């Protein structure tokens, strides 16, 4: 059934709050703010996470390149 | 036992801070500005500015202004003072006025011999021809400004050559001397010059570069009044001799003499409106060329500049004198406002002299250089671009997606035209499902179809990589003879130690023990000579490391040269590094970086601050593009990465900053003037391509967003727009309204845009136009070319553009600049008599007053006249110099224009050539007729002449070498030699004590490799020059080579590796040598006994002049056949006739205009380029951007050797070993990347460096437009005579000649002919078949040589990179 | 079945309020702080909190009315009179121009006074 | 469906990538040095754990 | 009709790829460079996963 929609808007839903924490994380230093490091989302094991997909699937072009050798 | 040159012509820039510091210290006051220069240089002076003040006449002079006696005045004062001098009464006057009538005299005699020999060989024939003799009646009264200019630069000349002189003989000399220019006492070092005025109580204080610039203008002004002259004369006895222009010279005397006073009246800031007088210029051409809505907005933006300018000139002025030495020297006419009737009057008489001519006002374009050079306040150019570099830039992220998408769509489409492919995407999902169809259909739509959604769609795409970084350095690229700056811990040393703190020089001595003899280079070639432990690969392991992030050693270094930026050296290998791999890889995506009414316009925009304005997020959303293709990260992002986080600092010698005690970082030292930080990128040079690729795609994207086509030419610094658009016509609209209104509407569009991405366009910088056609500082209205042809011939004098003051260089590069006046300025004779008049000043007049060689070239070069008085039995020694200067500089005369250079631009035998030339130019003793076959007529001296030329003792030496390094060399001491075959054993024994083991193992393998090079290919029995030049480039000695011969151009070659600016005694006296035998050799080629008196002498009875070329040139190397290098000269085979014959049998070059003169007319036909008929070669299929373009460049020399040499009894082994040695393949792999050559004949179609691609004509490309030409007739002949056999004779020189001929014809008769009919000397041509090549390569000695040099080696195409070639 | 249609028209109201958001955001690019001690990151806000940031003096930029006005999507006179169909005479280039026109030789400029 | 199907995958696989770079965009506007040394030591981490499975099924021959 | 509002509705998502990833570049400037984070910014890419390739594959012999 297409009610994967729901899952489309909830990820929709998503980046429209993390877009708004971009926005406020660029500029909201001073009355936003008491010390530093706002409390937010910091997950940046996500970011290491597709860094490790993409170098990967780099190295797998590397090593089938390597294989035709 | 070293002696220092100094320069003769202004090389470097003249120096403010130099100057300031230099009068500061002299006058105990600020001089110039008040700075921190004129502090520390008062406070501790340099000692060679010590020694100025310290001499007695300069004592005298300060104590005079110490009592108010004299007055101090600013540099252009004094030029004012000295471009008008005049003084001395009827002595200087007869002595000036008899030598200047000297020197036309026997510039009009020498310029006879060749004029007699041009109007013999047309048919239209102490001085012999009419034409001349009227010329000499009319010069021989030079005009009193004529004469006022010759005396000025007589005289600073005789100046500069007594102190040049004596600073050679004597270390530290000062030239004390008010009696050459009577009024004005100079005081002249290489340190600095103080002219002081006694009549009128003034005394100025400057540098050695301005007496240079002030001798530099008084030459260019005898040259411009010179060039007036002789062309004014030229078209008083016939309007089509001289040039196209003509100039009043009262007028431009007058002109100069308003400039002086507008540089007088406003100080050094009066060069800002001299400056924006090429506005005004071109608003009168644009009054001329353009319609009134164009030609008013031009008009009035340029009348705003220029009053912008001087006001901001009074202004600067006013605020930087104030509290100077020179508070008193602003005149009242500047505060009065009436500097304004000044410049008006200076205006109109520019108006005047343009005349309203194009002519006119295209030349006049000199104007710009004829009244000095600034002194640039170094600091304060800092501090300029400092605020527009620290500047916060805003932008809509829309923007950025936007000229990102634009540069990846122009990647795509450039990628799919020339490799049929997309780029291969890492990220292709995103594409929406449109975008997806043209990935997999390997297309892209069109900028019609295009939208702004579709860029910012492309934005997201990431790419892999396509192209490969070379792994090792190109030392061609990366080498050569500027300067580097030291690290940010040794940059105090590029200040004087009196200028530097005590602390400062404390930590220079204890901070040298911790860097290496390469980071204390302060040049490049020496950088890379000591290092001991240089490696190949370093600068690719830096950029795949990116060791030049976060590095502690960088400083941008910015010196007065507009601010000439350095780094050191690592950084400066990434530079250049980003650089070529966009040259080289990503230019050829940006082919410009080289209804009932469609309206057009033209925004011509200055590019040359477009840098500043970029910042990491304009220029590096593309930089990452490249970097992706590349496979590497932050190569091509390097500048906006590194430099803000470096200080800049101006690094001029006398322009030290304050450091304030206890600080010695140079990232801790106050920002200043002239020291900044945080410089958010936009260095002038660095990533230039970049950015021109960058504006490429913002142009692309205002054309989308505009909807009207661009065609865009960005040429450097200025890029021009043809903006199109189909419009529909309004009621009662005209085609200029739509056109301007086109134009205004696409500049507020353009000023969008570029304001979108951080540039903020001004209206002084860009300017709409309709259809005027100005690109490349070039005027071309309707069709026609007009040049400024006397600008380029304003520093034509003795010494220029030569090392160690050559003579051969001199003549060489006098002839070469003059050669514009009929190049250009389509002037025959005036080009001629110029350039005769100053070689006749080298040779007779300058050459007694050699710096290093005091007169004994002088008396070399009589000894030469008395010889060719005795051999051609000539009257007297005048005689034998008109010969002289005729005669080829091959056989050593003094000739650098042969006869062919001007009716063709090319030739592929130098040698044919100057025999003809010879020829020619022994007629006008001999009188020889130039239309009759050759003949024994009662006069031996050509036979004598061709009895030498042909008879000499055999001796070769290193003969195929030789031919290899120079294919139309000639061997056994028959040939003048070049500075770098005597200078090359002396840099190899330089070399081999340099502590880089590449060099050291280059150098010292150099005479064994030679040894062997000359193995290599010596038992192939007929000898093929042109062959042999691509076997060598095909070896890795090459790049050694290229390497040496580029050191051997330096001064003091044993003085590399020294640390100082002096010159070896060894060096002076090899280059002494080497003039010597050079001026001389013309008695060694024409030997009195004729060198056979047993053999009688030669019978010019149906001799050949290509048959005696060849065989000179195989006697000369005592070989047997020399192929594919003898050719016939156009200019001596082909016969000229005006009436058709019986048949026509010839070459029929007909005008097409219908008026009898074409000069400044455009006609129907097509231009004539030259453009020699190209190879057939079948491209093999495979991918490319897998190799790199070394390899590809050496696949080609390979592929062309299978071609030439695949009849060579040892062709596998040969190309088995240069494919292993070269590419590290092997043959059967390596053969399926060669281009597989369908041309049989290589002897006609092989591309080298060493064979001239296009055969031009010596006439402008509009001017060819005007005549058709018809090879009909002469190939029934050719192919009933030689039927379907190759033969050597050139068509494009043919057609080259016939055109040229058509020019010079109507040059001389004021009439163009309506045909000239060109028709062979069929003895002249011979068949040109490639041969079949006997004999073994030695491939010992191949190997050898390959592993000698294997230093230089590129590099080799690996099993991964031979595996991703075919799939 | 009506919620197919209610889905993807939430799904497309979200997805133009993302876009809207991305269209007016302003990118300041990064450079030295307000101390000179040091380099601040690149700042993307949206447009109206980056005009106030240039109006309020938050980030210092040369010529503060005319970023508010690009940013604005609005013409300044400077720009109005940069690309303007006539170019105007400052004073001194009418005089200038007076000066020039007409071979009238008011000039009257001896040059030997210098 | 396969349309249906296929463009709600893609549909899918780009509000990954969205979220990705998102990701990326907080992570690293986030202007404390810990962020910072956090992302460098996890990239540290990231290339040693590279070397290592490269290492380890290269050990296959 | 639904495949038209997708294939919309991949349209919008691809602008916004567009943009969001325009802005990652460029927020990887000096201050990433210097702060050593560009590189989890912008990607590892071939030369140097090379490197890293042939770090692993000679570390004593093997």
């Amino acid at each position: 059934i297409t009610a994967r929609l729901d899952r489309i808007d909830e990820k929709l839903s998503e980046i429209l709050g993390m877009l708004h924490t971009l926005v406020v994380a660029s500029a909201g230093p001073t009355s936003a703010r008491d010390g530093i490091r706002d409390a937010m989302v910091g997950l940046r094991e996500e970011m290491i996470e597709k860094i490790r997909t993409e170098a990967l699937m780099t190295n797998d072009r590397l090593e089938a390149m390597a294989r035709l050798r | 036992a070293n002696v220092y040159l100094t320069d003769s012509y202004l090389k470097g820039v003249i120096s403010f801070s130099e100057c300031n510091a230099l009068g500061s210290y002299i006058f105990n006051g600020p001089y110039l500005k008040n700075d921190y220069t004129n502090l520390i240089s008062r406070q501790n002076p340099l000692i060679e500015h010590m020694n100025l003040k310290k001499l007695n006449i300069t004592q005298s002079l300060i104590s005079k202004y110490h009592k108010g006696e004299i007055k101090l005045e600013e540099p252009t004062y004094f030029q004012s003072l000295l471009m008008t001098y005049k003084s001395m009464t009827s002595s200087e006057q007869i002595a000036t006025t008899n030598l200047l009538k000297k020197i036309i005299r026997r510039a009009i005699e020498i310029s006879d011999v060749k004029v007699y020999a041009i109007l013999n060989k047309l048919g239209l024939k102490t001085i012999k021809t009419t034409l001349l003799k009227k010329l000499m009646c009319s010069m021989q009264h030079p005009p009193s400004w004529l004469i006022h200019w010759f005396n000025l630069y007589t005289k600073l000349n005789n100046i500069l050559t007594q102190y040049r002189s004596n600073e050679v003989k004597n270390h530290g000399f000062t030239l004390i001397d008010n009696q050459t220019l009577s009024g004005f006492q100079f005081i002249l070092n290489q340190y600095g010059c103080i002219v002081y005025h006694k009549e009128l109580k003034r005394i100025t204080v400057t540098t050695y570069n301005q007496f240079l610039t002030w001798k530099d203008i008084s030459l260019s002004r005898l040259n411009v009044c010179l060039i007036t002259w002789i062309s004014n004369c030229l078209n008083t006895l016939n309007k089509s001799l001289g040039l196209r222009c003509g100039f009043n010279n009262v007028i431009l005397t007058q002109l100069f003499l308003y400039g002086d006073c507008i540089l007088k009246l406003f100080h050094n800031e009066g060069f800002y409106i001299i400056k924006e007088v090429e506005g005004f210029i071109m608003s009168l051409i644009l009054n001329i060329t353009e319609e009134d809505q164009f030609r008013k907005r031009f008009y009035n933006s340029m009348l705003n500049n220029i009053t912008d300018a001087a006001n901001k000139a009074q202004k600067n002025l006013l605020s930087r004198v104030c509290h100077t030495l020179l508070d008193k020297t602003v005149s009242d006419n500047i505060i009065n406002g009436r500097w304004i009737i000044l410049l008006s009057k200076f205006l109109k008489l520019i108006k005047l002299a343009g005349d309203n001519n194009l002519n006119n006002l295209s030349e006049l374009y000199f104007l710009f250089r004829i009244f000095g050079h600034p002194m640039v306040d170094e600091r304060q150019a800092m501090d300029a671009v400092k605020i527009n570099c620290n500047e916060t830039k805003f932008y809509l992220l829309s923007s950025l997606s936007m000229l990102r998408g634009a540069f990846i769509y122009r990647i795509i489409k450039g990628f799919v035209n020339n490799y049929n492919r997309w780029p291969t995407l890492r990220n292709a999902i995103v594409l929406p499902l449109r975008w997806l169809t043209y990935y997999k259909l390997n297309t892209y739509p069109s900028l019609l179809e295009l939208t702004e959604r579709d860029l910012i769609v492309l934005s997201g795409l990431r790419f892999y990589r396509e192209f490969r970084l070379p792994k090792k350095v190109d030392l061609e690229m990366i080498i050569n003879d500027k300067a580097i700056s030291p690290p940010k811990n040794l940059i105090w040393t590029s200040f004087p130690r009196n200028y530097m703190p005590s602390h400062i020089q404390n930590y220079i001595e204890h901070e040298k023990l911790k860097f290496s003899e390469s980071d204390k280079s302060r040049r490049v070639l020496e950088y890379y000579l000591r290092d001991n432990k240089f490696n190949e690969c370093d600068l690719y392991n830096c950029v795949v490391n990116q060791s030049y992030l976060n590095n502690p050693n960088h400083v941008v270094s910015l010196t007065g040269k507009r601010m000439f930026a350095m780094q050191p050296g690592m950084f400066r290998q990434v530079q250049i590094l980003a650089e070529k791999m966009i040259a080289e890889n990503i230019l050829q995506f940006f082919p410009e970086s080289l209804n009932n009414y469609i309206s057009k316009c033209s925004i011509i925009t200055d590019l040359s601050k477009f840098n500043q304005a970029f910042r990491y997020e304009t220029s590096c959303i593309c930089s990452d593009v490249l970097d992706e293709l590349h496979g590497v990260q932050s190569l091509f992002s390097w500048l906006h990465l590194t430099i803000p986080h470096v200080t800049i600092i101006c690094t001029y010698r006398h322009a030290p900053p304050y450091i304030g005690d206890h600080i010695v970082d140079l990232n801790n030292v106050d920002e200043q003037s002239g020291l900044y930080r945080y410089h958010m990128g936009g260095i002038e040079g660095w990533c230039q391509k970049l950015w021109t690729i960058e504006a490429i795609s913002l142009l692309d994207l205002i054309s989308l967003k505009g909807k009207f086509s661009i065609t865009a030419l960005i040429n450097g610094d200025n890029q021009s727009i043809d903006i199109s658009k189909p419009i529909r016509l309004m009621e009662g609209q005209t085609h200029a309204q739509a056109d301007y209104l086109l134009a205004l509407n696409s500049l507020k569009l353009l000023y969008k845009e570029y304001a979108g991405i951080g540039h903020k366009l001004k209206g002084t910088e860009t300017y709409i136009s309709r259809d005027m056609q100005f690109m490349s500082k070039t005027i071309q209205h309707n069709g026609v070319y007009y040049p400024a042809s006397i600008k380029k011939v304003l520093r034509v004098g003795p010494w220029i553009n030569t090392i160690l003051d050559d003579f051969k260089v001199s003549l060489e590069s006098i002839g070469s600049l003059t050669q514009e006046l009929e190049y250009r300025g389509e002037s025959l004779l005036c080009s001629l008599i110029f350039r005769n008049v100053w070689l006749y000043n080298q040779i007779a007049l300058q050459l007694k007053n050699h710096a290093l060689c005091n007169n004994k070239l002088y008396l070399d070069i009589l000894k030469v006249l008395k010889h060719l008085k005795t051999f051609f039995n000539l009257d007297n020694i005048d005689t034998a110099l008109t010969l002289y200067m005729n005669l080829p500089m091959l056989f050593g005369g003094g000739d650098p224009n042969l006869l062919y250079r001007s009716f063709y631009r090319r030739t592929p035998d130098f040698l044919t050539e100057a025999i003809v030339h010879s020829v020619f130019i022994l007629s006008y003793y001999t009188n020889h007729d130039l239309k009759d076959k050759l003949q024994d007529l009662s006069d031996d001296r050509l036979n004598k002449f061709l009895t030498c030329i042909i008879t000499f003792d055999k001796n070769p030496n290193a003969e195929f070498v030789t031919l290899m390094r120079d294919p139309q060399a000639l061997g056994s001491e028959r040939q003048a030699k070049i500075t770098s075959e005597i200078n090359r054993l002396a840099v190899t024994e330089v070399l081999s004590t340099a502590p880089n083991k590449i060099f050291s193992k280059s150098a010292q393998h150099y005479t064994t490799t030679e040894i062997d090079l000359n193995d290599i290919m010596q038992n192939i029995e007929p000898t093929y020059p042109h062959g042999l030049r691509v076997v060598y480039e095909s070896l890795p000695f090459y790049k050694a080579e290229k390497i040496v011969n580029l050191i051997s151009g330096t001064k003091s070659i044993t003085n590399i590796l020294e640390k100082t600016s002096a010159i070896d005694l060894t060096d002076i006296d090899r280059a002494t040598e080497m003039m010597r035998k050079n001026i001389t050799l013309l008695i060694r080629i024409l030997p009195l006994d004729c060198n056979r008196d047993k053999r009688e002498i030669l019978s010019m009875e149906n001799l050949s002049i290509t048959e005696l070329s060849k065989y000179v040139r195989e006697r000369s190397w005592s070989l047997s056949n020399i192929v594919g290098v003898t050719s016939p000269s156009i200019m001596y085979t082909m016969d000229i006739k005006y009436t058709t014959s019986t048949i026509s049998s010839g070459i029929i070059i007909e005008k097409y205009n219908v008026n009898s003169l074409t000069r400044g007319e455009r006609g129907p036909t097509k231009p004539w380029v030259g453009s020699s008929t190209q190879e057939k070669k079948t491209m093999p299929v495979y991918n490319r951007q897998v190799l790199t373009k070394k390899q590809r460049d050496q696949i080609d020399l390979l592929a062309k050797l299978d071609w030439v040499y695949a009849s060579i009894d040892n062709k596998d082994e040969f190309m088995e070993e240069l494919s292993i040695g070269t590419l590290g393949l092997t043959y059967e792999k390596a053969k399926k990347l060669f281009p597989q050559y369908l041309s049989v004949n290589y002897l006609h179609r092989l591309t080298v460096s060493s064979r001239p691609c296009e055969f031009p004509a010596s006439i402008p490309a509009y001017r060819t437009t005007n005549y058709h030409f018809d090879t009909s007739p002469i190939n029934r002949i050719l192919t009933e005579k030689y039927g379907d056999e190759d033969i050597d004779i050139v068509f494009q020189n043919c057609i080259s000649f016939g055109l040229s001929l058509m020019s010079v014809v109507e040059q001389f008769t004021n009439v163009c002919p309506n045909r000239i009919i060109l028709i062979p000397k069929l003895n002249e041509i011979h068949l040109m078949k490639p041969p079949i090549f006997t004999g073994d390569v030695d491939i010992h000695k191949l190997k050898q040589v390959i592993q000698k040099q294997h230093m230089f080696l590129p590099d080799k195409i690996s099993l991964t990179q031979y595996v991703e070639l075919f799939l």
